[PDB]
């Protein structure tokens, strides 16, 4: 399973380097469960992360919503774990109102890698805008 | 307050001797001179982190794509645009005309249509609307002018219809320096299905311009008139129009698949719009310019401007037989004729003198056919010019009715 | 002969240090750096002697203009075409392609005929001719790609007919870094009355080029690929075809006249492709480039090019699943993949030990679909890359390899 | 009447500085014989000189030629003049096979002033050779 947005930052922070937090991000790509072969279609696609990358979100029985994804880039799949770690159990609007700038900020992603980041912190909120 | 001394000093050219003379510059309307700051910024871009900017991999490409974004950004917050992803980059003023009419007017504009322009308006507000015209079929409705140089605003009435589709008209006159009714017009406009495009090529130096106050769909204005490089210019459109708007040119980069089999598809908005590699270092030095123009405050240059423009014109009354063109308030330009003599003369013999003025029709001959005559002498005020190169151009134009 | 610490020498950028360790640029094909030269050139004709350029009257603005025009003679030098005015001023490749086929293309191409392409052109040689193909109703025909990387020259009976209107090909590709022989393909093209346009992006700055050797009819290539300032391209143009076409962007000095009443007339050969402001800066830079380039000497560059290249593929030999795509003859670009890891993560990587590679799809996702995979990653050998940037590109992918 | 090439030459380098060579370029075309109204139309006009310019050339009653011009110009008018003196009393072969450059060298034009004068020059030795 993968660590919680806390657990993750103190994991990342207790990295030594950057070559262990660039393999870190690769190995929470590598531990998101498998997409569906389904859910990987152009209808779950995003644009601008320089490598094919899909994304679905889906309130389940509740107001919370579960995500899923893939991408042939491993950093890149690693990106879409984290992302999914800082926006877990939550709601449309918790997803809104949610600045995920710090969280970056404590981690330092856009000063040593960053724009495909932002195209999924975007198609995220766009998805949780439509549904609240 | 304002120093245009300590504004001078930045501007290096303004050292330059014209002709054995000290140069005076007075065309800063056909071009405006660049600061050191803004030289400085595109050459050190150059020098200390050049790279390609498509979102690529490596440290430098990456800083690259976001100074470019960072700069669109500085200049949407300029005129106030709701969002930085309503500004393309374009070559210029007359690039970005050409694009809105193509994209947007190839989609909005058929036969049996009508589109509205000035009779002020630069060639760069007047071709491309044309070539449409011919290309879908629709007409070309033109606002007269009084002879003050400004429009006929009652005749409005009889050239908007239910199809009237855009209005394109210009915000400061290149050759009249005069403002039309920005607000009130696209008020008007806008009562009958019709957008508007302005032309602020030359507004945007001299006082600030709010798209948003103005409530204008599209905008345009060019780097090089704004003490920025050449090459670069912004196009600001509303993002519902622009969200729906075609591409124009066609090439990487605004892509998002390329197929020989299935066809191709686009990029989403600001970028669908911008083929090819952009120009990056244009891109810095006009971002640098727009730091440096906010820096000097556009309160501050409008007031001095105003100040030396009210100057001028009385001192040009010393002048006998001169005949000016345009209202008496107006920006940044003076547009003039000396007796009977051809501008031509008069402009050579001035720039014998050191005096650099614009001479001939300034891309508006519609304007001059409307005046009656063949030329004109414009002379720029611009920010960086003072009361000593107003005299100067005074005494030129004596000494030139005395010759001839 | 060659000397490359001399030529680094005139690269800034080439002392900047990137994640923390020495810069090396490998991404020139999708850019090259430019010299303190070109710089200078760009920032003193800024500092020294600017104005508009419009035949201007006063000495800035004609000084000016005779600058701009001596570096069109410069450039239609370069690559060796009858005239001067056989060459115009574009933004970029990219809108001289679209250009060719805007002007030339709608009435030049007519419903049922049929443009021939090749597999691996770059999107902007791709994207225009589709957008002409719908306007127009034409089909584009391409011709197929070999697994070493080369065009399947078999297949170009199958491909031309009396219907054959434009043969769009490649100089140098982006990509595989082949070099099509373009005279044969032009002289069978020629013998169907079909016109040829050459993209020799990638061709103009690795070797000398003669559009008469060649007798092209258009030609492209972009300065900030050729060590020269952004937002400049030169678009060569047959004098005859050029003479003929109608012009494209509309606007001010690309007309003769500018009436309302009684139409637009237009103004003779490359000044008709030329509306608005040129970019003044960008072509005093690209002069400067073109100057630089001959001083050091196409043939001493290709020499030096040549034997990086072959020093490249020796020490490439040691790294472990390696798979590289194109012939063994290639020109400025190595295309790869590491093993089955994406180029993103290989070009992450080589990024952080300050190795700037480029990764993704390059604008031809053609050719990546032709070789199964969704992107590759780029390195390329400008005429500053040393040995050891070689090595270091070797040692990276070892590292690499070993970690994942 | 207008002066001989030599007197022209002569009389322009003996001016002391540039504003009586262009006034004298002014007064030369100021001499130049008014245009009839009818040769005043766009089947005489000349392009690419800035301002209108009308030359009409025509071979009297012997293989001479006799040129006619205007401009809205003073300047461009006087222009007209210096090439009317450079171009006077000459077959339609001897304008063709005519060097006017040292002259304009001599006089140093293109360094105080420059295309319109080449278009004057070029319609004028095109209509010498259509002869």
């Amino acid at each position: 399973l993968l660590p919680d947005k806390e657990k993750l930052l103190r994991n990342f922070l207790r990295c030594a380097n950057w070559e262990e937090k660039y393999l870190y991000i690769i190995e929470l790509g590598q531990r998101l469960p498998e997409l569906r072969d389904e859910d990987r279609s152009p209808q779950n696609s995003i644009q601008g992360a320089q490598s094919q990358v899909w994304i679905v979100m889906r309130q389940n029985a509740q107001g919370i919503i579960e995500l899923q994804g893939d991408s042939d880039a491993a950093i890149v799949k690693g990106l879409i774990a984290v992302v999914f770690i800082l926006y877990d159990q939550m709601t449309p609007q918790d997803i809104v109102n949610f600045d995920v700038r710090p969280w970056f900020c404590k981690m330092a992603l856009t000063q040593h890698l960053s724009q495909g980041l932002e195209a999924m912190i975007r198609a995220i909120r766009a998805k949780a805008a439509a549904l609240s | 307050i304002f120093s245009v001394d300590k504004v001078r000093a930045d501007f290096p050219v303004l050292s330059r001797e014209v002709n054995g003379l000290p140069l005076a510059y007075l065309d800063s309307a056909a071009s405006a001179q660049k600061p050191s700051q803004v030289i400085d910024a595109e050459a050190e871009f150059y020098r200390h982190g050049y790279a390609a900017v498509h979102r690529g991999i490596h440290t430098l490409s990456a800083q690259a794509t976001e100074k470019m974004e960072n700069v669109r950004k500085r200049a949407s917050l300029f005129i106030n645009a709701r969002s930085a992803e309503e500004l393309v980059f374009v070559r210029g003023t007359t690039e970005g005309i050409n694009l809105v009419a193509n994209s947007w007017g190839n989609s909005n504009v058929r036969a049996g249509d009508n589109i509205i322009i000035s009779q002020m308006e630069h060639h760069a507000n007047i071709v491309p609307w044309q070539m449409l015209c011919a290309r879908v079929g629709a007409e070309l409705r033109v606002i007269p002018l009084n002879p003050d140089g400004t429009l006929q605003l009652e005749t409005l009435p009889t050239l908007f219809d239910e199809k009237t589709r855009l209005l394109a008209i210009t915000h400061v006159s290149n050759v009249l320096g005069t403002e039309n009714p920005l607000a009130e017009m696209i008020t008007l406009a806008h009562q009958h299905g019709a957008k508007v495009l302005v032309d602020g090529a030359q507004a945007v130096m001299h006082h600030p311009v709010d798209v948003q106050a103005l409530d204008c769909d599209f905008y345009v204005f060019s780097g090089h008139k704004l003490y920025g490089p050449t090459g670069i210019g912004i196009l600001y459109v509303k993002e519902a129009l622009l969200q729906e708007m075609p591409p124009w040119e066609g090439g990487g980069s605004m892509i998002a698949t390329v197929s020989l089999s299935e066809g191709t598809t686009w990029t989403k908005a600001p970028w669908r719009f911008e083929a090819g590699t952009p120009n990056t270092g244009g891109i810095i030095g006009l971002g640098a310019a727009l730091e440096y123009v906010s820096a000097l405050g556009l309160n501050n240059i409008a007031e001095y401007e105003q100040n030396l423009m009210h100057y001028a014109l009385s001192q040009l009354e010393s002048v006998p037989d001169l005949t000016l063109y345009g209202p008496q308030n107006r920006l940044g330009v003076i547009a003039f004729n000396l007796g009977k003599h051809h501008a031509y003369d008069v402009g050579s013999f001035l720039d014998n003198y050191g005096i650099a003025v614009r001479t001939g029709h300034h891309c508006a001959m519609p304007l001059m056919a409307y005046y009656n005559v063949p030329a004109m002498c414009r002379a720029s005020l611009a920010m960086y010019n003072t009361h000593e190169e107003v005299d100067r151009l005074v005494t030129g134009l004596q000494r030139i009715h005395r010759l001839l």
